[PDB]
């Protein structure tokens, strides 16, 4: 429903009792999460890539809503966690909410090979990034909400090779 | 349990009739095939407070948020954006609370 | 705390970020190594280079966005507008200060981008060039008014979809442009200093719009516990190092 | 590195991030 | 080359190198030394296939033509083919010399005539305007060799406009032309055959070299509809009475559920 | 603003106090002047020394407290738990980060103490040693559940009174221990760095619990104007300079 | 006379040959010039690098051979197995000590080879990939069970012919690999020290089996004047310079 | 060059340079000076045709294709032809650049398109995906010249796997792939003709250069059955009711009697 | 020895037994 609208760039969080998995970004440059960004639409021109990803989460809410979130990166070969105790065993960060809305998880370069394939397969899969509630999201009202966005970019040690066509472009008619 | 298509945004017209549609969602049944308790999914909370968003049951495991007309949407006054939270809960009981952000358009 | 003074005007702020300097370059004057026309350009330097505040737009719920072309928006703003109408060519840097403040009970975000050469798409369908009147709306700007299949297509209307930036390129990749976000939790203002961006040293300020300030409500405006459902957004644009050459009759009608 | 046509346009292919990613003051 | 990974031990800092702010319009400085405990890694990797000269200098197809009666005509533009048009519309201004390779399946003796702007091109084969004194012309046989010539930067500016937010005429005019259509024309290539033997398909492969890219732009996330026009509402069916509907033709795919992928 | 990184993990905070360093000493490795066993101890140093976050407990109204024994709580947490189950002895410092944030409308306090050798009292009456299962609850901890004459006494249940620290010594004198207070008016987190405290260089990590993190709701949780009556408390414990010696079969069942 | 000590273990022999050092290189740690992943790898160094003895196999008459994949065989052997299940990548050298002693009345030979990347053939016929369960049998190994046309082909069974090394390449050319022969006339044991052989610095220890120890009864076991018709063969494998990086949840089910 | 023969007279030694032990896993140091009385012989012989660069760098045929409707498609692998596959499976890891020569008997104008991994290849001639901006493509006429281009080492590792004892997916998976099939794909070559004249047979002769061979293996003593599969039980007849029998197809010949050859 | 294409991969063919035959300690 949300594709084709501006409201596909954020998810809505609330005050919950139990910890829920809020968001999963599979670390694929062929996934439509990453491949439509600047980093992904550059890296979709290249058959291989090697480096670290920055992923920066921003919570748009009022100045009284606070919260702690666990942003975990499961390394390649590991299953998607579906428990916070299974997610905190990977590369994670825990960010508080106050006086600045943004926090960056550096998805590090953990791989067997020297380059990872852009079109994701099971041999060179990149793993998963999952957002969890660390303690909650506590707004100043009972039914209050927050809107978590996310941005991604490349680290300075990121490299690409094997320039190819992009799958993010089609031509079915003739431009006249 | 999961609420399919809820983190989402709905849209109601300003002077909407009692019974209009404002979002269509679903629920995946947690791989145990334990069905939803028939009073559920509900709306526990709204963001400012709100009636007239009542969740209806379409044919199947698909549901729908419907303005019942107990409260009129008046965009020229407030409030124009609501954040209802929808609470599916099944027979064994594994709840899922998910937010529907409802906006009000301007009919003019 | 911040203060920006360009002559006969002053911008002051309290909860403000770092000023964005677009592409690392300050607005400069046209050097003699980069000039083509022979005549000496004029330099107003105090009555054109000043903060002109446009009309306030209202950030309601369901507002999809606004855009102002530059230097089209300042065409009736003071002696900058008078020098634009009386000269054949002109170049100018800009200092764009965007102001929207609500409360500690409000929520919302505003991506405030400055797009060089925002060639807008047609509103849809056949091969039709967009109109001169619709890409030059003045200081009133253009409320983006949202995508629909029922949008008016009479006379080269511009595109109304904020997600595709009304030229087909995705929003969220709009951060490749000089931008700032007005998140009402953390800041209330956004200052962007843009140099003269063109592949030509000076051009006609009425035919060509170099920059295009675009403000999109990324996250909607929640009022919270407070009965205020709509907050004004004011755009204060100051030319900087503006120069004009080739004086001629006024290009009005 | 020889220019076989004695022209600058006739040659082959020729050869800082901080203007983006940090355009601050 | 890319920078090496520096070693980082456990750190207990009071200035966090991972709490930033998205609102300032600046991207993060965050390296993997901030978040985890890293080791030294010698990074010999390069991005030498990612610079503009290697990203764009590849010899893409710019235009196809078909000889109808021993004659073809193609006006030089990167606008008919979407894959090179997307890569050029990564940027706003591009200054490049271009080398033009002609791949024709005709067998015989062909002539290309680069007609510069401002004059009448030959409207057919056997026309009098093929006999020209100053128009640069290329004769070749397509067997034993492909023809190739460098057109330098013919711009009337410091760069070509990939996007133009302006018009060629003032406000009162009626035939106004939005976009990059009036700002630059690269001439045209007029093809003819002096023999009859082979096929009719002429492909024009143009390689931009000595490239200087000037303002980055978002990559296009929709399919093109026209040329020189930057539209993206595709009107698929003109005949049937679903005519005034407009597809979007974007590449954003959907997933069935967030927090399950 | 604070940041604590131990490998493959990172703690970040915004409204945080000075980190408490327990008894002025950082966690160190066992020196050769202080060692007794002859074999070379192992040093995981990157996969055991990392932030393991336990389950969140819910600070409601009427919650008397929670406690987690250490290193019992990390017995199924990663390769620290695997190295504990496979070795005869072990020593480890800890970095305990406690997180509870509610709002500017909430009230409350949490004394977060780290007790060395918290020998818990029996729940009451006869001379009965407390059970192994009740002082080793894992990462789930033990909700203190308040004093009553009707508390269950079956099988060496521990004491349930938070005022006497469930060993007979008064709360409020608990500040002789390495502690911090999470007062929701001023801070939201509390970091305590504990060295290895024992009168022996290494001991069996399953039989002996060296530390015991104790969180007591000193002042109850008032919700204020906001309908949220219960806020989660998360405990993130990282081993630091952990070493193990005397490798053997896994000590499980 | 020989003695090989890696921590918490010791191998001793009496009638032993020169130790084979595979391809002239000792097991080393991953240098910074040869590393790809950024995080600091763990180094157990005393509780993983130790002699794990697998189950004894029985060298009868008609036994065609046994093979153990590595590091698959040590997947439930101690903290090496626990570190393999908890990490994304790993590399390890090995020290493989094979023991079979019978008498001065017995005859027989055992070619004990260490094959890098022993891609086993399918048991026969159609284009079917061999199963994960059949190439990962654990410390029990795989009794080769001899070639026959009546061998089971259900579910990607591996090849059962010892002459073609169960991948199509002839036995007797198996001496291009790091090998030793246990001829019961002259010796009783065989020690092979293997470095980390892979064209990648570290990989997942569960998906990829780097080495494969293969023991083939080249000459059958004659009992001679003595009523003992079958003698056990024990395989004692020690990791050496084992390191693991990319810690994560346990990769079990 | 090889070492010269040293002179050796009669020797009465107590350390025998000819009693060794096969069990230690080391080959003999025995030269002909140990066994007999030798003379000095100047040996100028070399093994310069036996090193890996000369053993493997010969331009073997890797794959054949036949143009069906002006179109062929070949995924780059050394696995269809047994004679180059045996020489590569002498070793475990091989790092080599490869030059690719195309021998086609077609007469006309052909196009090769090296499609890198991760994108859709053109499924036919006249397809839209032949018009590509970044896929490296080779146009040539097969009369007057064979095309040749070097593909460098595209490995995702320090070497190519000739053998892989692993799987691409974890233990619970069902579509697991043993062998070297997931570890490396060298792209594919898409062939098409823009003319119609000549034949349809396209042969791809690939020469490995700058070779580095890493772990020696036994030469294969059985015929191959499949590719990426290392099987050797040939199932000859599927129809008739001798179906489940499996030939061996080895090269060990028999002699009628030992100690009579 | 000229490199006509200015690339290392574009060149021609480039140019101890005891790791085998004696892999002892
Ligand atoms: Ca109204
Ligand atoms: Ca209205």
């Amino acid at each position: 429903g949300e594709v084709g609208k501006v409201s596909m760039y954020y998810i809505t969080v609330t005050k919950k009792t139990v910890t829920e998995r809020i968001l999963v970004l599979p670390l694929e440059m062929s996934n439509t999460l990453f491949a439509t960004t600047l980093l992904g639409e550059v890296l979709n021109y290249y058959a291989n890539w090697s480096g670290s990803i920055t992923i920066t989460f921003m919570c748009v809410c009022d100045a009284f809503s606070t919260g702690k979130f666990l942003v975990a990166y499961t390394p390649p070969g590991g299953k998607l966690p579906e428990d916070r105790k299974q997610a905190m065993l990977g590369v994670h960060i825990i960010w508080d909410l106050g006086l600045q809305s943004s926090c960056t998880i550096v998805v590090p370069w953990i791989s067997s090979g020297f380059y990872r394939r852009t079109k994701a397969d099971s041999f060179t899969h990149g793993g998963y990034v999952s957002l969890w509630y660390q303690t909650a999201f506590v707004p100043p009202v009972s039914g209050g909400t927050g809107s978590i966005l996310a941005t991604c970019s490349a680290c300075p040690d990121m490299s690409v090779r094997m320039l190819r066509d992009s799958p993010m472009m089609e031509q079915k008619n003739e431009l006249q | 349990l999961h609420l399919i298509l809820l983190p989402a945004t709905g849209n109601v017209a300003e002077n909407s009739p009692p019974g209009t549609s404002v979002h269509k969602f679903s629920v995946k049944l947690s791989a145990s095939l334990s069905p939803v308790i028939p009073g559920f999914p509900q709306i526990v909370n709204s963001n400012p407070l709100t009636e007239a968003f009542r969740v209806n049951w379409l044919s199947g495991t698909y549901f729908e948020v419907v303005t019942t007309g107990m409260e009129q949407l008046d965009f020229e006054t407030g409030p124009n954006i609501f954040d209802l939270q929808i609470y599916v809960k099944d027979e064994v009981g594994v709840t899922d609370l998910q937010v529907l952000t409802v906006q009000v358009t301007d009919v003019n | 705390l911040k203060q920006i003074t360009i002559g006969n005007s002053t911008i002051t702020t309290q909860d403000s970020l770092h000023t964005v300097l677009a592409y690392g370059e300050w607005p400069t004057y046209l050097s003699d190594i980069d000039a083509t026309s022979v005549d000496k350009p004029t330099h107003p330097e105090t009555s054109a280079d000043r903060f002109y505040t446009l009309d306030s737009v209202e950030w309601q719920v369901g507002s999809h966005g606004w855009w102002w072309k530059l230097p089209d928006a300042l065409k009736d703003m003071g002696v900058f507008g008078q020098n634009m109408y009386y000269h054949s060519m002109g170049r100018s840097g800009f200092i764009i200060h965007t102001q929207c403040n609500a409360t500690k009970f409000h929520s919302g975000a505003l991506i405030v981008a400055v797009i060089p050469e925002h060639q807008l798409a047609y509103v849809g369908g056949v091969k039709v060039n967009v109109g001169y009147d619709h890409t030059h709306p003045g200081q009133s700007g253009h409320q983006i008014r949202g995508p629909s299949q029922s949008n008016d297509r009479s006379g080269g209307k511009p595109d109304e979809d904020p997600l595709f930036n009304c030229n087909g390129t995705l929003l969220g990749n709009i951060t490749i442009f000089p931008h700032q976000i007005i998140n009402l939790r953390t800041n209330n203002s956004s200052t962007i200093v843009v140099p003269y961006i063109n592949c030509v040293p000076m051009d006609n300020m009425l035919k060509h719009n170099n920059l295009s300030l675009v403000i999109i409500p990324l996250v909607p405006l929640r009022p919270g516990s407070s009965g205020i459902n709509s907050v004004p957004i004011t755009v204060t644009i100051a030319p900087y190092k503006s120069e004009f050459s080739g004086a001629m009759e006024a290009q009005r009608q | 590195n020889i220019n076989y046509y004695k022209d600058s346009a006739s040659s082959g292919l020729s050869r800082d991030p901080s203007k983006f990613t940090q355009p601050l003051v | 080359v890319v920078p090496d990974t520096k070693p980082s031990g456990p750190q207990h800092t009071t200035k966090p190198s991972i709490l930033g702010a998205m609102e300032i319009g600046a991207s993060s400085n965050a390296t993997p030394e901030s978040t985890i405990e890293t080791r030294y890694v010698y990074n010999t990797n390069t991005n030498a296939e990612a610079d503009v000269e290697m990203f764009l200098g590849r010899s893409a197809l710019w235009g196809k033509v078909t000889l109808t009666r021993q004659y073809a005509k193609w006006e030089i533009n990167f606008q008919e083919q979407a894959h090179i048009r997307k890569k050029f519309e990564f940027f706003t201004y591009l200054r490049f010399d271009m080398e033009v390779t002609i791949v024709t399946n005709n067998k015989g003796l062909m002539q290309i005539m680069f007609v510069p702007p401002g004059i009448d091109h030959p409207e057919t084969h056997d026309d009098r305007k093929w006999d020209s004194a100053s128009n640069p012309s290329v004769f070749f046989q397509p067997k034993s060799g492909f023809p190739r010539f460098t057109i330098p930067f013919t711009g009337l500016a410091s760069a070509y406009y990939m996007f133009y937010d302006g018009y060629d005429k003032p406000k009162g005019s009626d035939n106004n032309e939005y976009g990059i259509a009036p700002t630059n024309d690269m001439g045209l290539l007029c093809f003819r055959t002096l023999d009859n033997s082979g096929g009719n398909d002429v492909k024009i492969y143009v390689k931009p070299k000595h490239i200087t890219a000037w303002v980055p732009r978002p990559p296009r996330a929709t399919q093109y509809t026209h040329k020189y026009s930057t539209n993206y509402h595709y009107k698929p069916n003109s005949s049937g009475p679903d005519e005034h509907v407009l597809k979007d033709r974007h590449f954003i795919k959907t997933r069935p559920l967030i927090s399950s992928a």
